[PDB]
Parts: C-alpha cells; structure tokens; sequence
C-alpha cells in the first residue's frame, strides 16, 4: 500500500505514534485509533478508528505520521497479504478489525469500514463515524 | 614426468661417440612447441585483459499512462533501480628445480638454458587450460575482491540469473547455454538451435556480429554434408545449407550448378574456415575434444571485446612469470621457483554456447578442461 | 547486376581434392622445425659405437 | 513473427507445405541472406529481392510481397500492407491531434500542490487514431477454426502500455 491523494487539511491529520512500528509493517496498511494519552495505536483507540495509516520504513515511538481520513490509497491489498505482490479484489468494500487494526473484504456488525476499491490495487479511503451495526438483531 | 633433484649420475656422459652432451642441450636451448604457438594464439584471440576486477548491471522500471478525465487527477508514478554484478577470479601457480651441489659443478650450462626454455612453455600450456576451463566448466566460483565475495561466471547455466530483455523476449530464471544434442551424430537441428540461443541475445548480424563455429573434425565431417530440405542425422532436415569456403577444392561442391550468394571467407584469424551453415562460419580448432563444439560470437556493437576477461594482479612487482630466489642456497642443495598469478571469469554469459553430442543425461564438462583435474 | 555465382565445373583433368586442415598445419610447422634437431659428428671413426644401433 | 517465418522461407515452387496446400511461388531469399545452392547456373528468373525496406531488414519474398521479421508482432498473427504506387502514397492510420499548437505534443502542467508539505507535477498527451484506406492491409490470424481474436496486448480499452 502507498498514499496517492492525501489532503492535509480536513483529509488527514498529524498525530505522535504511540509504539515503535517495525520495518516487517513497512508498506502495510492499517486502522489506527488515539490512546488516552493523544498517540496513534492499531485499531480502535478511545476514539474508536480515526483512520488509516501507511508507513514506507519503520519509524520510532513520539515520531509524527500522517493519519488519512478521505482520499486514495495504491498498490493496496489486504493487512495480511505480503505488500507489492497481493492486492484487493476489484470493486469491493474494506473493514477494520478494531481489535487489530487489520483490514479485509469480510463485513461484521463490529467491524468499521474504511473505503471500497476502484479496480484491484486503488483503495478510496473514507473512514466511517462508527462500526458497521451497534444493534445486531 | 620425472621429477625429484638433479644429481651427478643424471649427467649421463662428457661426450659418447665424438658428441657433447652439452651440444645436445644446446639444441632445446631456444626450441618453441608449435602446439604452445597455436594454444597461445587461442587464448590471445579468446580473452581480454581485465581493468576492472568487478562489473555492475544496472536496470530501471516502467509505467504507463492514464486515460484523462474532465475534474480529477491522475494517480502517481514511481520506479526503483536494481542490478547485477560479475567478477573475476584470481590464483597462483608454482613450478620449481632443485640441484645438488654436485650437479652444479658438472653438469653442462646448455642443460640449465632449456630447463629455464621448458618453464616458459609450461606457462603457455597453464595459461590456455585456464581459459578454457572458464568457458567449458559449467559451475560458479567465488572471488573476493576489496574481502567481499562476489560470483564468478561461465556462460548461462541455469542458474537464477535472468537474462536481460531484448526486442520485447523476456527470459526466465533457468536459462542455459551448455547444451546436449540428444542424439549420437550432430543435427543441422542442433546447429540450429545452438546459434539461435547466441542471438536470442542480441548478437546478431544485424548488430554486426559474426558467429564461429569451433568443432573437432569428426563434427565437421556431419556439417559439411548438410543440403537444403534434406534429411540428415536423428531425422533431422537441414533449413539451411553447407557453403564450402572461397579456398576448398572445385571437386567437394554439391549437385548443383549456381550459388545465390558469395562463398564464405577462407581464413579467419589465421585460423582455415571450412565453410559455413546459417551464416556460422565453422573452424576445425586442433585443441577441441572429440564431442564438443564451441560456438562464439565476436565483432559486432556487442562482443567487441573477447569472451574471457584475464586478471592480472594490480602490481606490476607481481604480473608476468616471475622467478623467486629459492631457499635451499648454495651447499649441499640448491632451488629456484618460478611463479605466474591470474585468473578468469566471462562478463557476456549469452555470448557463446557449448554443445555436446550425446544421446542423453546432462552436460558433462570435457575431462582435459575440468578445474582441479590438473594442469597442462 | 545478378546474384548468382556460376559454379566451376571439372575440365577433362582434375587436382586430386585433399582436405587442408588447421591441425594438419601444426603437424608440417613442427615438422619442418623437428628437422633442425641434428648433430653432425665424427663417424665410426672414434675408436667406439655404443651410439650406433 | 520468427515462428511464421521459419515456415514461409522454406515455400518452394509445386512442393508441399504444412495443410497439404502446394506453394504457387517460391520464397525468394534477399541478398545478405545465407548463401544458397541454386540446380542452374542462371539459376533465378526475375529479379532477387532488396535487402533493406525504409530502414527495416528484409528476409525475402513470396508473390512479390516482401517478409520482414517484426519484433513487435505477436506469435500467430501476420500484418499484410500495401505501400507506394498510386494509391497508398498516404500511410495506413491517421494521427489526430488538437488544432491548436498549444495542445499539440507531450505537455508538462504545473500541479495543484505546490512546495510544502506535498508537491504534484502533471504530463499529458492527447491524440486519436483511425483508417481511410479500409483495403489497404490484411490481417492475419493462424488458427486451426473459429472467428478471429484481437490480440490482448492490443484490445482497445485493455491497458495503455
């Protein structure tokens, strides 16, 4: 995954990485959310998911990343796919795991969506308010 | 070889007959084998003296366009670089006489002058297995050049270099160049296949590349016979045919009356052409064994420099035959030690192709060129 | 002008044809050298003949 | 293609090729080809083909078309083409470019972000392409049945590369 339409005022935001991301989550992309303390964490921090980040080389704890909200994600594919090589499914909607921070095609009521594809390697982020249904029946 | 100290007792006489011992010597004094005159020839039209005791390939990526659109914008392009690298290798060679004090004092000097004349034959003889062995063994060394260790070539092996894309062919990991026939005779067939896998890589005559075709003569006597649509050895049809040399004799010509074209150059190099089939010129080559033809590009935009590189210590104090002091002096026993240093590896691995000719089973590296089986 | 060559044909006697070759070439350079490899010498008339067969 | 190629060069007059067909003509090799054994000492009738066409190699002819190895060209397929003569002074396909000058060629737009914190930078090109001369070229397809199929380095909305 690589940023390719970011907009710095409204469409993202700079925040301080809680923990140290390691050179094996290069070129992944994952859901982030904000801890009690105002820092990036994967998954749903206090804030629930805030939005998507991708980073090209590792980087340190109290580092300053770019968080995306809305605008186009390329050469995507699934978290647990291997970056550059696997890619998502063309035309497809993308959830967050909370817990994770993990994104795949498979739908669930606790579950945040993040965007959809435009063909099989081009996501349009756009982070929902909320998980996908808060009263399952 | 016979080997061991010289000793009084190996003087053999002062004179029989009338005749000196040392005028016999005398005549090996300045002798040259015209074997070693050949073998030197090959390697001076087969190598190049390296510069650079490392070689860097380098390639970039692609992208296309988009179709354009009336509010948004495109998405970006990136591209990344990456390489290959080759190096040559490098080793040192000893030969040594010793002698007793005895034989010293009387043995004839002549004696001494054609061993020092044998010594610098035996470096002749080292220097054209150690090319060939470049070529026809078929296996990776490693050199370490500055204590990094870097690959040493032959031709393609395959191994899982690819080879670079050429007119929109791209290669696969795998590719190779020592080739087996498939069958007990040569096959225009596997002439055929075996020139095209030259100039798959470029190295064509558009280029301006000439291919050469070196074969012991048991081969040429198959490839002389190949005519146009006629059947040859393993079912083979030959799609091309043999066009003896401007110099061959009047009664060796086919049943046939014209030629569209022009007859292949007599000699090449020195070296006596034979003739030619898809535009290979073919060479008996007095060196080659029996199973074995080696085919070589040269001359062209590509391969204007020769197959093998040869490298040669950065010092001049440690190029050349050199002769080291000895340490056993002058009393009982005497030594001296004569020392050559260089080695070899090929940077243009698609420049030429080895076939064998074998029914089946793999490539086998010819006995007299493996490394390690000896030296000349 | 035409691209054909007409071949020679045989005139009532032919040179016998007799494959030169690059070994053969080696073969009658080392010879004509081999050659030079001679003593000339006194004859039996040293007063021995261990050199003579 | 080579693969077509390495077929067409050996057609001979009467003789018989790969579907049992018998070849009206001969394939006539090009000077700078191989040498060739000819059974006549005149051995050819008519004129020996050119070696070089507008800069490209020729292998040879067959029915006076000339053949040229093309690189580009996919593996079951062959471009006939008529050029020169009375008609077909015009090449086969038009480019359609704008109007106007300023629209014209490769074209470099200065982005809408700008120095700092992102920078974009934008190439463009427009043009289009069509045929007037309908009969002035053939393709052709090697295929043992069936209708034919655009090749898919070359189907119009597949990629543009």
């Amino acid at each position: 995954a690589r940023y390719d339409k970011y907009n710095p005022y409204g469409g993202g935001f700079r925040a301080p990485l809680a923990a140290d991301w390691t050179d094996a989550d290069a070129g992944k992309l994952y859901a982030v959310g904000i801890n009690n303390v105002g820092a990036v964490v994967k998954g749903a921090g206090q804030s629930g998911v805030a939005g998507v980040l991708v980073l090209t080389k590792g980087a340190k704890a109290g580092s300053i990343v770019d968080v995306m909200k809305f605008g186009e994600v390329v050469e995507f594919g699934p978290t647990s796919g291997t970056p550059g090589t696997d890619f998502g499914a063309a035309g497809t909607a993308y959830y967050a795991d909370t817990s994770t921070g993990a994104i795949n095609s498979t739908s669930g009521e606790a579950k945040v969506k993040v965007g959809h594809t435009v063909g099989a390697q081009r996501l349009i982020v756009a982070v929902a308010d909320g998980v996908v249904d808060p009263s399952p029946a | 070889n016979q080997g061991g100290y010289n000793t009084a007792g190996d003087i053999k006489y002062k004179t029989a007959d009338g005749v000196s011992y040392d005028s016999l010597w005398n005549l090996f004094s300045n002798v040259t084998d015209e074997w070693n005159k050949h073998k030197s020839k090959m390697v001076q039209l087969m190598t190049f003296p390296v510069t650079n005791q490392t070689e860097k390939v380098p390639r970039i990526g692609q992208f296309g366009f988009e179709k354009a659109s009336e509010f948004g914008v495109p998405e970006s392009k990136r591209t990344e670089l990456s390489f290959y690298q080759l190096a040559y290798d490098f080793e040192d060679y000893d030969l040594a006489f010793r002698y007793t004090w005895k034989f010293l004092r009387d043995a004839p000097s002549s004696q001494i002058k054609a061993y020092h004349n044998q010594a610098l034959q035996a470096d002749a003889k080292l220097i054209h297995r150690k090319v060939m062995e470049a070529i026809f063994d078929n296996r990776e060394r490693e050199a370490d050049i500055e204590g990094l260790p870097y690959k040493v070539y032959p031709l393609y092996n395959g191994d899982n270099m690819i080879p670079p894309e050429y007119n929109g062919t791209t290669f696969s990991t795998g590719h190779n160049h020592y080739l087996v026939s498939g069958g007990t005779k040569i096959d225009s067939a596997d002439v055929e296949m075996a020139a095209d896998h030259i100039r798959e890589h470029g190295y064509t005559e558009e280029n301006g590349t000439q291919l050469i075709a070196f074969a012991h003569k048991a081969e040429i006597q198959e490839v002389r016979r190949f005519r146009f649509g006629q059947t040859n050895n393993n079912s083979a049809v030959a799609n091309y045919d043999f066009v003896q040399s401007q110099g061959e004799s009047p009664l060796y010509l086919p049943n046939a009356d014209g030629l569209l074209g022009k007859q292949p150059q007599s000699m090449w190099k020195g070296l006596r052409v034979k003739g030619s089939y898809d535009d290979v010129l073919w060479i008996e080559e007095p060196t080659m064994p029996a199973g074995y033809v080696l085919f070589l590009a040269t001359g062209g935009t590509l391969a204007q420099q020769n197959l093998v590189g040869l490298r040669e210590h950065e010092d001049a104090a440690w190029r050349g035959l050199r002769q080291i002091p000895g340490n056993q002096t002058r009393y009982p026993l005497i030594d001296s030690f004569y020392q050559r240093s260089f080695g070899t590896g090929i940077r243009q691995r698609g420049g030429a192709v080895v076939l064998q000719i074998k029914a089946s089973g793999t490539y086998d590296i010819p006995t007299k060129w493996t490394n390690g089986g000896g030296f000349e | 002008a035409k691209g054909v060559k007409k071949l020679p044909k045989r005139k009532g006697t032919n040179p016998i044809p007799r494959d030169k070759w690059n070994s053969d070439d080696i073969a009658r350079r080392q010879l004509e050298q081999d050659q030079k490899l001679h003593l000339t010498t006194k004859g039996p008339h040293t007063g021995t003949n261990d050199s003579f067969k």
